């Protein structure tokens, strides 16, 4: 039997990323760059798209690892920009079916730094469609817009 | 034949000496009423990589 | 030695407070719920650490009490740290009737399952129907609309007694329910064959009951 | 002494034990005890199988 | 077992009282010297203690402590009225700069009454008292009574401290910021507070 695999990860309107798509590897994928480049942010986006339960998500620093802190802020809100945001995964099933899972993220206006999540799933999408293009509208001269 | 008389007469004549029991009635935790959720909409745009 | 639990707290009390059952129970108890023999988990827990709980709650100026029938409950003092409230006279009428129903061997064959209609029928059989109707509405004279209003008030108060833990509804049918021994507190004014006035005085002195 | 008796009189559990006489109540209680012991014996025998 | 410092904390004589208060929803500010110091000292363990109830112990950035229940809270919850948040946002507005020179931290019921009547729209005022009301004296008297009532509720929450005499004059604590608006880089507090009140 052929085991399923994760094909790619897509980020839209995150802190520092407007619309970027990482193509995963069959065995190992590495992220490199100086401090503050955005590696841990990519990790966080992936896990958020995997388990959207907002009660659980808590992104501590790598230092202070293992300390149950109850911090005032879970650390997700700041990784998002104003407006609408997305995080999606493309997966090839053992049945060789292409399925796209993901979540729509959005900041909540108000003093409390809260976040809204709405999961969704797409099946049967043609192999020629890329999520980056599916989630954006081409407005103006190569100045695309994101769509709700 | 002990409680029949003992309890029936109490119910029959309660209003001549109405009495009430005491119970613990701890306060409820007051919370903010949730206002209608207002998200941030900004129609963001940018150059595509 | 220093940094040792015994310096600040008895081991058994800390062991109790660390149990997974405590928060539930605490929450409930504070809300006025009575604990009988049927909810094993809770009851057993109570039994195991009785004195520690009593000592604990004492800090609040509240007595954790154990009735002879085996049910636990909270009785606040005058200086209580936790508010205290009183039941309505309609609640008492339904309470004393539920008590007589529990005792009745004539209905023991039901295996504890009673219907709101049977309760209502017993109540009207004993109390003064037309005079009791005065509490539902000041103009009641036996009209069916007023009789249905009385039945609905009974339905509401019975639901309040359920929250207090005095009666349990069936899992799938809400027109039927089962009694528990906690109802015997409504007989506190007559369990001893003595002068009613003196009994009442004793009860108010103990903080069990208030007049109206 | 009177006080003691008065004290005790309230502490009776249910109707079948409503002998207003404490001392008289004792034996009834004990009867219950024996009853309960037999029921426990039968139940633990059932549990084994 | 149980952590030693947690046992120490809850063994303290101040705990029962503070427990009682917190469960009620009261906010602990810097004013309550002993309670605030106690929370500062034992926060790391009290947070864990209250997490067992599915309730969150939060320290606001301004400095005051309070409890926030989750959906699965073990503590029975209750919710404020619309008029309550209206008054709360008004008090947040009154925590102004000219306040210092205007009142030296001590207000009166009339200040709040007149501010509420002047700043709010008539329609939501009618919705507060009753939709059948229309600009009548009895409606204004009822609204005054309701204002006093909700102000006492807020005093229970610890938002506002009455000066110890029968008259209705009070001072506003920092914890009122909980009603306040979101602050963005360079934004003027007066403007944003008014924007929400509108
Ligand atoms: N919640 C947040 N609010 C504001 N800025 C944030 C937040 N989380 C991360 N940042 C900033 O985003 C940038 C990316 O941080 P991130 O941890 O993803 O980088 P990195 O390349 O993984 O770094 P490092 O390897 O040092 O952990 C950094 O400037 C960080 O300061
Ligand atoms: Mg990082």
């Amino acid at each position: 039997i052929e085991r399923g695999k994760f094909r790619s990860l897509t980020l839209v309107n995150w802190n520092g990323f407007f619309a970027r798509t990482f193509d995963l590897d069959e065995l190992v994928t590495t992220l490199s760059g100086g401090n503050g480049a955005g590696k841990s942010t990519t990790m966080a986006a992936f896990v958020t798209a995997l388990i959207p339960d907002l009660t659980l998500l808590h992104f501590r620093n790598t230092t202070e690892a293992g300390a149950t802190s109850g911090s005032r802020d879970k650390g997700l809100h700041g990784k998002l920009r104003a407006g609408v945001c997305y995080s999606t995964l493309d997966v090839i099933n053992s049945r060789h079916q292409r399925v796209v899972v993901g979540v729509r993220l959005q900041q909540v206006a108000g003093r409390d730094r809260k976040v809204d999540i709405k999961p969704f799933m797409i099946q049967g999408l043609p192999t020629a469609i890329q999520p980056t293009q599916l989630l954006t509208e081409n407005v103006g001269e190569r100045q695309a817009r994101v769509l709700p | 034949r002990i409680f029949s008389q003992r309890l029936r007469q109490s119910v029959q004549h309660y209003f001549d000496n109405p009495w009430t029991l005491t119970v613990a009635n701890a306060e409820r935790l007051l919370d903010m009423r949730d206002e209608e959720l207002a998200l941030r909409n900004e129609e963001v745009t940018g150059e595509l990589p | 030695s220093s940094t040792h639990i015994e310096q600040f707290m008895p081991v058994k009390l800390a062991q109790a407070l660390a149990n997974s059952l405590f928060p539930e129970l605490d929450s409930q108890l504070r809300a006025g719920r009575h604990i009988g023999i049927d909810d094993l988990d809770n009851h057993a827990f109570l039994m195991d650490f009785q004195e520690q709980l009593e000592e604990f709650y004492a800090r609040y100026n509240v007595e954790l009490i154990r009735a002879p029938e085996g049910f636990f409950y909270l009785r606040p003092r005058s200086t209580t740290l936790i508010p205290r409230s009183v039941l309505s006279e309609l609640d008492m009428m339904v309470g004393k009737i539920l008590c007589y129903l529990y005792l009745s061997p004539e209905r023991l064959a039901n295996q504890g399952i009673f219907t709101s209609q049977e309760l209502y029928e017993e109540l009207i059989s004993l109390a003064d129907e037309g005079k009791l109707m005065k509490f539902v509405n000041q103009r009641s004279s036996g009209s069916d609309l007023d009789k249905q209003k009385l039945q609905e008030k009974v339905r509401t108060t019975l639901n309040r007694l359920r929250r207090l833990g005095m009666v349990y509804f069936l899992p799938n049918n809400n027109n039927k329910f089962t009694i528990t021994e906690a109802v015997f507190r409504f007989g506190a004014d007559v369990r001893s064959g003595d002068d009613p006035r003196e009994i009442q005085l004793r009860m108010i002195r103990d903080g069990e009951a208030m007049p109206v | 002494f009177i006080a003691v008796y008065q004290h005790l009189r309230e502490r009776i559990r249910q109707d079948i034990i409503r002998t207003d006489d404490p001392v008289d109540a004792i034996e009834q209680m004990e009867i219950e005890l024996a009853r309960l012991t037999e029921e426990l014996t039968a139940r633990e025998q059932k549990l084994a199988i």
